[PDB]
Parts: structure tokens; C-alpha cells; sequence
């Protein structure tokens, strides 16, 4: 449900537009609980999740 | 087999180029370095045939070179490529921006005589324009890895935008650590001093990876870095800290002068 | 009204975002700075509604300052967007690296109480990484517009990859004329001399724009660039002069040294 | 032309036909000999017979 939504709303412009004017509303309608629109308004990333990125270094 | 190595961008989704999106979905194999759990999940519903290269990470407080890590990785790619794969590395941002992996591929792969390319991407650099509304044309741009400042001589030009990359694990040269500490950041604070007022305002950045997330873009004193919260995937931006002067030397030999500037 | 700048990369169809692609096909109008007319046919195909803003450059042999180019340009974009249009431009490549037009649009639609953001693209930097196969993190990385490095103090670091911009009119201060001269190339290699050796060798690179086209890669030396054939989408490479050299000041602060480097 | 390398540019398994017989892909999508002797001689203005944005 909330890893469908996050693919569509990143994927699809008319979505993404609609999102920008309403956010509480186009999270709802897509299903989304209150505890992750708290996080996405609150921006807890880490509260939604519920890795190492680093490909180089600097030693030559 | 035959290895093409492409770049999703940050952004979940919506930020692979067309071309790569498609080379991913007629893949034979997929070996990925993607930022997040999401972002794993886009990918294996395009492919369902991957790998996940974060295996290959110090696990259970391991210590671990990270020469060992990347070496590791590009032997899991060429197995598959020997072995007759259509092979296909997506790596989050640019594939070859400041990631090894791909270049390292790439070359050992044509050198045992295999097609091997790697398609362009969107890289954090690339993203920090955007959000921050930043021509990097406006007064030149200059990016280094944070530690390779560090340990080696660079002269930065103060009257461009530089970039430290990597500035999370400044100062940490034995490649086993996540994170460094607050005595190197100073360190480096000092250093930067040469050409930086320590009141020099700089800019911490991360590009959201997430539709929903918004970037961080925190401002503060060059002072009080050693303090700032970072994470692996902040970007340090510093702002000129000179404007630019003419040069009449040249100028005189191109027989014109300020005013005559269209 | 709002305003969206995207770009469509270098390569004919493939290299734009998933996103951006959308944006274009979501618009009620699109103003675009394509390469060429493959790619117009593209954007034609994809939104019937385009203004092109080729137009407002200088016709017939006329002269024309770039700024009053530019200018007329974002009063274009801003006139739909006044008017109420969903607006999206469509640049090539980056809409914000090394274009001033896209910043000062947004710049401008924010003023008045518009929407406006810029969606980060595949640049030629980002294609010269992948067809020359460098890491921009290597040893590091610089990038200058070629006139304003003449015109103004700019001190490159001879141990990163250097690149100059917009090489075809390096020198070319009246902003009327396509192309510069070889007199202002040899005032160029003259001025570089004093970092880099005459023999020291360059590369001259042209990201293709067809899939059908290869890049260009010509390498030659310094001291040949007067008389090579440049176009307006050349950029010049200047690869390390000086391979990197321990920090010893630093390491000392570290309490290391070169032997303790993981 | 134009339709043929709108496709070859966005699809992968075009894209990788093409590499592995550029002359048979291209005559297999109608291109004339004229057509693939600019391809292959690398003559992009006789394909267009068949960019500055900021200052210093
Ligand atoms: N989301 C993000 N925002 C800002 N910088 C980021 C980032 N993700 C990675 N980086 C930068 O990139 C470094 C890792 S190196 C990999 C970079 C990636 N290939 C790219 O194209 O961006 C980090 O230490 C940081 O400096
Ligand atoms: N196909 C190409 N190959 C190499 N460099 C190119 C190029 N097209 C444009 N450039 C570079 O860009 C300059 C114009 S400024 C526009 C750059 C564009 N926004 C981008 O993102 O790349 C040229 O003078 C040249 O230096
Ligand atoms: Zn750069």
C-alpha cells in the first residue's frame, strides 16, 4: 500500500501535481493510516521505514 | 554476457532515464546499490532477478576495508557477465560519480574481452542545483572527497561553489569506520580556515530520496561543523568567499577591458 | 499558472527522467531548446502544444546580445504562465547547469507568487564521466565557463580534471558572435602554459545526440587547440598535470602517516 | 528516420539488436543505402539533409 503509493506519486506527474495541492487529502484517499501522514507531515522518514551507501574513498 | 552499468538518480522512481529503466527490465541479472527498502522493492517488481550489493558491507560490527567491500562487489559482477549473464548494475544517482564499482567493472570486463558500458545519470550534484537554484556555470564549481582533501594537496578556488563529498567520514583513513569524529571535522575546519573565515557561512545538503521528503539544505558557521548532525549521504557546500576580480594581464592581451564586457 | 523546467538529457528520447517525460506530457504548454529536429519531432509527438524558443535568437546574419535573448526568452515562459497555463520547459541536457534562463524564469515566477521548481537532468559533464570513463572523484574535479576563466582570476588545481566550457567562443566578448578566433585560442594555451606544458595533452569532447552517433573524443596537445575544428557543443578536458602528493601538514595533525592510509 | 531512432533511443532490446548488426536493424526498419552510408561514415548533417544558454 505505502510502497505502491511512494512508486505511482514518484513515477506519475498528473499524481505528483495533485499531491503538491492537497498532500493530506491524496494520502488518504490512497489508504495511508494517520501514523503515516504524521510521519510524512512531521517528516520521519525513519518512522516510515518502519544501509551503506558509500562506493568510494579518498586514500588514492 | 555483457555488463551495463545505470544510475536511478536519488529520487524513488521517477528519476532513472528512460533508456536505463529499460535496460534494467530486459536484464538477464541485476546487481543494485539503491538507497532504501522502497527503492528495493520498485526495482525487483521491474526485475525480479537481483542481487543486492549491500551484502557485501561489514556486517555484525565486522572490520572490514572498504577495498575489500568494492573488490568483492566487481568479482560478484564479472561472475555472472563470465558466465554468460546480460548483466545490469544499477547503482542510486550517477554510476560513476564518486563510485568506483562500475569504473572498475567496466575496465576488467573489456580487459577479458566482454561489451561493457555505463549509461549516464542523475547524481546528487546534479539534484543540489535544482533544489538549491545554483548555476554551477556562475562562477565555476569545483567537488573533492572529503578525506582526499585531507590527506592530499588541494588548493580550492575561493571564488567558486565547492563541494566536499563524503564529508560524513572526513578524516577517516582506515576505511573501516562509518562515521569519523568531531576532533577531525575540526581538523578540518582549520584547514579550510586558509581560505574560509570560520563565520563563512556553508551549506549541509541532502537530497530527499523519497517523493514525500523534503531536502535537508541546514545553513551554519564553518565554526560549528564539528557540532552538525551528518549523515553518510550529506553533501557540504561552501559559497564563494570572493567575488570575482578582472584579469587585465589578459584582458590587455585581448586588447578590451571591463567596459567593454557585453 | 506554474512553471516546471526540465531537461531531456543529450541522447534523443531515452535520457530524460520518468518524471520529467510526464511533466511534458501532463502540460498545457511546452517552451523547448532542443539539439535538433529529431528531437522536436519527439517533443511534438509527445505535446502537440510547443512555442520554440530557438526563435529568439539572432536571424539573419543580425547582432544580437545574448542577454536580450535570454531576457526575451523568460518573458515568454512567463507571459503563459501569467496567462494561467500548467507551463513546462524543455531544455537539453541540465535546465540549470550552464543555463541561465530556467534560474532566472523561476526566479521570476516566484516573485510574483508563482509555483515554479527545476527537475535536475543528465548534463554533458555527466556524459563526458561515462563515455571517457573518469570519475570526477578520482582527484577531484573543476569546471569553468572558458571566457570568464580568461576574463577573470580563476587558479585551477592541477591534480583534478579540469573542464572549460563553451571553448567554441572562449574569448568572444561582445556576446553576438557563434564561434571565436584562433588568436583568442592561442591567448588561451598561452595563459594555461602557466600549469600545464604545450605537450601536454588535451581532449576535446562532443557527447552525441543520436543513438546512431558515436562521441567525440579527440585527444591532442595543447599547443594543437588553435587550429582544431570546435563546435558550439564542444567542451575541452584538461586531464591531471600532477599526480596527488601526500599532505604531510595534515597527516601530522591526524597523528598519522602516508603508511597508516587504509 | 525519425521514427526509427525515436524507438532505437528509449528501448533497450532495440538498442542491443542494433549493436550486435547495425546495418541489418537499419535496413530492417526501412533506412535507405544513402541513409546507412551517413550512419555509418558518421555524416550527421547529411542525416539532417535526409545551444548556448548563459555567458561568462
Ligand atoms: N541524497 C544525497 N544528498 C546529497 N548528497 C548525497 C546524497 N547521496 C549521496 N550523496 C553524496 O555522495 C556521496 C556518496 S558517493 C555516491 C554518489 C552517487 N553516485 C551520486 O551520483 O550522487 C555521499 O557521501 C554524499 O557526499
Ligand atoms: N553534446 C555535448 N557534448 C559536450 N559538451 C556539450 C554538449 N552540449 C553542450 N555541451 C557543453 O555545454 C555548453 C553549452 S551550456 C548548456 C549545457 C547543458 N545545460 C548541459 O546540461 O550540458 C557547450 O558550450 C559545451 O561546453
Ligand atoms: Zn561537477
Amino acid at each position: 500500500g505505502l510502497s505502491d503509493f511512494f512508486t505511482q506519486l514518484g513515477q506519475d506527474a498528473q499524481l505528483m501535481e495533485d499531491y503538491k495541492q492537497n498532500p493530506e487529502a491524496v494520502m488518504r484517499a490512497h489508504g495511508l493510516t494517520d501514523e503515516q501522514i504524521n510521519a510524512v507531515m512531521t517528516g520521519d522518514m525513519e518512522k516510515l521505514k518502519t544501509s551503506y551507501l558509500v562506493i568510494s574513498h579518498g586514500n588514492g | 554476457g555483457s555488463l551495463v552499468c545505470v544510475g536511478t538518480g536519488l529520487q524513488l522512481a521517477g528519476q532513472i532515464s528512460v533508456l536505463s529503466r529499460s535496460y534494467i527490465e530486459h536484464a538477464d541479472i541485476v546487481f543494485s546499490l539503491l538507497p532504501d527498502g522502497f527503492s528495493q522493492r520498485w526495482l525487483t517488481k521491474l526485475n525480479p532477478n537481483v542481487i543486492n550489493l549491500q551484502q557485501f558491507y561489514a556486517q555484525n560490527g565486522e572490520v572490514k576495508n572498504r577495498r575489500d567491500t568494492y573488490e568483492q562487489m566487481v568479482n560478484a559482477i564479472l561472475d555472472a557477465v563470465r558466465a554468460g549473464k546480460k548483466t545490469v548494475c544499477a547503482l542510486y544517482g550517477h554510476p560513476g560519480v564518486f563510485a568506483c564499482v562500475s569504473h572498475m567493472a567496466i575496465t576488467r570486463a573489456k580487459a577479458e574481452g566482454f561489451s561493457a558500458k555505463m549509461e549516464p545519470g542523475i547524481s546528487a550534484e546534479a539534484c543540489l542545483w535544482a533544489d538549491l537554484g545554483i548555476d554551477p556555470g556562475n562562477s565555476g564549481h569545483q567537488s573533492f572527497e572529503a578525506s582526499q582533501f585531507m590527506f592530499f594537496n588541494h588548493v580550492p578556488d575561493p571564488t567558486t561553489h565547492l563541494l566536499l563529498w563524503q564529508i560524513a567520514i572526513a578524516g577517516e583513513h582506515t576505511l573501516t569506520q562509518f562515521h569519523t569524529s568531531s576532533d577531525r571535522l575540526q581538523i578540518l575546519v582549520e584547514q579550510l580556515n586558509q581560505w574560509y573565515p570560520l563565520d563563512h557561512e556553508v551549506v549541509i545538503y541532502e537530497a530527499a530520496n523519497l517523493p514525500i521528503q523534503a531536502p535537508r539544505i541546514e545553513r551554519l558557521p564553518l565554526a560549528n561543523l564539528p557540532q552538525a548532525h551528518l549523515m553518510p549521504i550529506s553533501t557540504l557546500l561552501i559559497p564563494p568567499a570572493k567575488k570575482l576580480e578582472y584579469n587585465y594581464a589578459i584582458l590587455a592581451k585581448l586588447g578590451i577591458g571591463p567596459e567593454d564586457l557585453g
